[PDB]
């Protein structure tokens, strides 16, 4: 298990890690979170109580390095940072726990959600979706635009998911433009598995990680993603069998996951209700549809 | 956008347009099998791509052979449609191809869209008016070129036959729908009062009635009585 030390707590915030959180009052004795399990990503997440607008945070991997957090009251925010000084980081460290200064990870051992949530993502894949490579982790926010949508404005804070648009030639093949844009499999499978992503698992990565933002952060080009690429796998005929099974899967822990309270805005009515129930994929998320019903029986 | 009555004079000023009308592609009747059950036999149909301004009509016949062993005829239909259209703009010099594409029905947009990708710039719309082009198929002369076609075949007609020399395409367009909204409220009486007449001809390379000026605005006005008549006829007034 990991640690990340806080340098101090100098104003009043809400600190996420993964899907704990908890406030910190201003200049509370706060330096940091201990007990972090080793073998996952993390996500460790702000929203200032004075200005709730604006949440943000940093991916990182506590095998990538030391990182440690210090309030920046110039930029005022919560900024991650790396120590060089190996020893100097497992002194500043030690220090704090033998004060008792710090909170730990509060990970049940029965518990498998956040494995559950980021079973494919990994710190190497989501450093090329969020630019910037002087850093091991990567900074997100609320108001991060992706890619397609500055295509539809700054390009360095851009989030660079793989750009899906079902009425584009990427996606259609000349002369087969009826069963392509009804059957997606040759966008799916040819395009965006083969041609792209290489593997399903980066897929779901990319997929996975387009949630987590879309929910730690109130991300719009996220949820548009995460969205985009369910729609692709649902609208396709033909999917790998053992895509499907996991991808059920993936979405019963993302639905399950996500809080009751953020599910009116975050869901698309015509992405999930063509998914569940009209596409060729409408008998295949048992576990999927069976969490959304018995939570969301209004909706159907 | 959406074309509708707030921005219909732009039907006939100078960037080329196409109405684009879907509703004879597929052309069945209903019928009793041996059985006791129903089946379709298909019939010839038409695309009806129609500029506004000019009075050009780009007739594309649709055979029955090319549903032969397809399934989702009233879907493929659409997708058919949206193939030919785009072989007629890939066939027109690039002055000649429209920059907007009307489509009379808004269940054509993607299937012409996605057929369209390869020509960004035309914009592909809908309409919010209720255009009579279903009624194409009762002017005689192009029912008769579909249901005598044994093949795939385009025929070109100027639908406002020698209108033009006379009136404007806005004009002409409302004589056009007029004449058509009469014909598909009332067929027998819209053809009785525009062949009654054994004085009154078409020519040979004419859809229409040859009608001087004055006879025009008699029919027309016929038509109108029509329209009314019948509007009170289903809905007792
Ligand atoms: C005095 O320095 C520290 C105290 C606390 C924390 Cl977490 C980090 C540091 C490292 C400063 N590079
Ligand atoms: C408590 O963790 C959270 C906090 C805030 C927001 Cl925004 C979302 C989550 C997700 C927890 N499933
Ligand atoms: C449709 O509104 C949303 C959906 C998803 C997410 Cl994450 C955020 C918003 C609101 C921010 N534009
Ligand atoms: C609770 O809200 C929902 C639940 C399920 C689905 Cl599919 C969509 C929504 C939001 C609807 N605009």
């Amino acid at each position: 298990m990991n640690t990340v030390p806080f340098t101090s707590a100098p104003i009043e915030v809400t600190i996420g890690i993964d899907q704990y959180s908890f406030n910190v009052k201003e200049n509370q004795p706060f330096h940091g979170i201990k007990d972090i399990p080793i073998g996952h990503v993390h996500v460790i997440h702000f929203q200032h109580a004075d200005n709730s607008s604006m949440r943000y945070g940093y991916w990182f991997d506590c095998r990538m390095g030391n990182f440690y957090i210090q309030y920046d009251p110039k930029d005022g925010l919560y900024k991650m940072m790396e120590e060089r000084d190996g020893a100097k980081f497992e002194n500043i460290v030690h220090n704090f726990k033998e004060r008792q200064m710090m909170v730990s990870y509060p990970k049940i051992d029965e518990d498998d959600t956040w494995y559950n949530l980021t079973e494919f993502v990994q710190m190497d894949k989501i450093r090329k979706i969020v630019r910037k490579d002087e850093n091991q982790f990567s900074y997100v926010d609320s108001s991060m635009t992706t890619v397609q949508e500055n295509e539809l404005s700054d390009p360095a804070h851009s989030l660079n998911y793989t750009v899906i648009n079902f009425k584009s030639r990427e996606a259609i093949r000349p002369g087969h433009e009826m069963e392509d844009f009804l059957d997606k499999s040759y966008y799916l499978n040819t395009v965006m598995l083969q041609g792209i992503f290489k593997n399903s698992s980066n897929y779901f990565g990319e997929l996975q990680f387009a949630f987590l933002n879309a929910m730690f952060f109130g991300n719009y080009g996220s949820s548009l993603q995460w969205h985009a690429m369910i729609e692709l796998i649902c609208s396709s005929a033909t999917v790998p069998k053992h895509m499907l099974d996991k991808l059920d899967e993936i979405l019963y822990y993302q639905i399950k996951t996500l809080p009751e309270q953020y599910s009116d805005i975050l869901l698309n009515e015509r992405v999930w209700n063509i998914c569940l129930y009209s596409s060729f994929q409408k008998n295949s998320l048992h576990n999927t549809e069976k969490i959304m019903e018995n939570k969301y029986p209004e909706l159907l | 956008g959406a074309m509708n009555s707030s921005n219909y004079a732009e039907l006939f000023n100078n960037d080329i347009k196409l109405f684009v009308d879907d509703t004879n592609v597929y052309r069945v009747t209903v019928h009793k099998t041996f059985e006791g059950n129903v089946a379709t036999k298909a019939i010839n149909g038409c695309i009806f791509t129609l500029n506004p301004k000019t009075g050009h009509l780009f007739l594309k016949i649709i055979h029955t052979s090319v549903w032969a062993g397809q399934k989702r005829l009233s879907q493929l239909a659409k997708w058919k449609t949206a193939e030919e259209v785009s072989a007629l703009v890939r066939s027109l010099p690039k002055e000649e191809q429209p920059k907007q594409i009307i489509v009379t029905r808004k269940a054509m947009l993607d299937p012409l869209e996605v057929h369209m990708l390869d020509f960004p710039n035309i914009a592909i719309r809908p309409t919010e008016l209720r255009l009579p082009f279903s009624a194409a198929m009762s002017i005689d002369k192009l029912s008769d070129v579909v249901m005598k076609a044994t093949e795939p075949q385009m025929v070109l007609f100027n639908i406002y036959d020698d209108w033009l020399d006379r009136i404007s395409s806005y004009t002409a367009f409302s004589r056009l729908t007029l004449l058509l909204r009469a014909l598909k409220t009332n067929e027998e009486s819209a053809k009785m009062i525009l062949l009654s007449d054994p004085t009154i001809t078409i020519k040979s390379y004419h859809l229409w009635p040859s009608f001087t000026d004055e006879q025009w605005i008699t029919i027309e006005s016929q038509m109108r009585d029509l329209i009314l008549t019948e509007y009170g006829r289903k809905y007792n007034v």
